[PDB]
């Protein structure tokens, strides 16, 4: 079957600032078939209960979906998105850096 | 401005986990503003955005019908698609579609839209007369048939022509201080040495709606496409979009390179530069 | 407002 591994963004609703509430988002687009797993992970481990958009697709038919969560981003602590999809033979996973 | 209304359908099977989910969404631009899923616990068509909610229980009975009619009608069709293409009954299958209006500034309709994807492919599309059909491989063509009997496109053009035309520009109406508000982008340069005589500038743009923008960089007024990253437009989750373009360039030269960026959002196109 | 269903039985694919 024909398959499109995801595109993964990671990146803050807000521009970060250390101290200040905001939101971590993970956007996984370009997909095909629609089935995917993504988690947010806070220094390694899994953030529970992470909220995601409802599942739509672009004009080229692959799909993408919007994973986020609040967050207050500090120095020391490390935020990251997993993803595994079909057309992946092990998870991926893209570290959050606030210049990207 | 001009504006579009578009519904998404995915239907996708899943042999030896249940029947086939379901799941419609509906958007004006890039607002969505409601969602129908089979998988719910008690599938319902939902309000997602604030300007629908006032909309009557009639309105929402109705939407639901409709969904819970595709939805059957969907798992019958994911049967004849595996049948068209000789597949067998292990493997999960997905049908996409995507229809609605585009209206221009005037608030006349532009053009109407109806395609169908089987396996993320185009399999058939409506075109643009909203009268004939193009299939894309022997399999669409009994699909083509069948709705050419059914006279099908005659029902697909009665809609888009009317109730969407209709209730779009009601939307648009109804929302009118989001749906046709235009949000410029928020813009800035920064400056990050990869070495001694290279440096990245990267270009940003964020806070903007609708999602339509066009960034790029210049080089001595020169498009630097092959040089140039450019992320995808990305969802901030507030409405509004985010997008960066970036360029590698020696050292001493950042001067020689602008940004430019046009949005609906903006009057005149605007042009930036690194400010050390 | 989504396609409404035809007065007749909507037709598969």
């Amino acid at each position: 079957m024909i398959q499109r591994t995801p595109k993964i963004q990671v990146y803050s609703r807000h521009p970060a600032e250390n101290g200040k509430s905001n939101f971590l988002n993970c956007y996984v687009s370009g997909f095909h078939p629609s089935d995917i797993e993504v988690d947010l992970l806070k220094n390694g481990e899994r953030i529970e209960k992470v909220e995601h958009s409802d599942l739509s697709f672009s004009k080229d038919w692959s799909f993408y979906l919007l994973y986020y969560t609040e967050f207050t981003p500090t120095e020391k602590d490390e935020y990251a998105c997993r993803v595994n999809h079909v057309t992946l033979s092990q998870p991926k996973i893209v570290k959050w850096d606030r210049d990207m | 401005g001009s504006h579009s209304m578009r519904y998404f359908y995915t239907a996708m099977s899943r042999p030896g986990r249940g029947e086939p989910r379901f799941i419609a969404v509906g958007y004006v631009d890039d607002t969505q503003f409601v969602r129908f899923d089979s998988d719910a616990a008690s599938p319902r068509t939902e309000p997602r955005a604030p300007w629908i909610e006032q909309e009557g229980p009639e309105y929402w009975d109705r939407n639901t019908q409709i969904f819970k009619t595709n939805t059957q009608t969907y798992r019958e069709s994911l049967r004849n698609l595996r049948g068209y293409y000789n597949q067998s009954e292990a493997g999960s299958h997905i049908i996409q579609r995507m229809y609605g209006c585009d209206l221009g500034p005037d608030g006349r309709l532009l053009r109407g839209h109806d395609q169908s994807a089987y396996d993320g492919k185009d399999y058939i599309a409506l075109n643009e007369d909203l009268s004939s059909w193009t299939a894309a491989d022997t399999a669409a063509q009994i699909t083509q048939r069948k709705w050419e009997a059914a006279r099908v496109a005659e029902q697909r053009r009665a809609y888009l022509e009317g109730l969407c035309v209709e209730w779009l520009r009601r939307y648009l109406e109804n929302g009118k201080e989001t749906l046709q508000r235009a949000d410029p982008p928020k813009t800035h340069v920064t400056h990050h040495p990869v070495s001694d005589h290279e440096a990245t500038l990267r270009c940003w743009a964020l806070g903007f709606y609708p999602a339509e923008i066009t960034l790029t960089w210049q080089r001595d007024g020169e498009d630097q496409t092959q040089d140039t990253e450019l992320v995808e437009t990305r969802p901030a989750g507030d409405r509004t979009f985010q997008k960066w373009a970036a360029v590698v360039v020696p050292s001493g030269e950042e001067q020689r390179y602008t940004c430019h960026v046009q949005h609906e959002g903006l009057p005149k196109p605007l042009t930036l530069r690194w400010e050390p | 407002l989504p396609e409404p269903l035809p007065q007749g039985a909507l037709t598969a694919y």
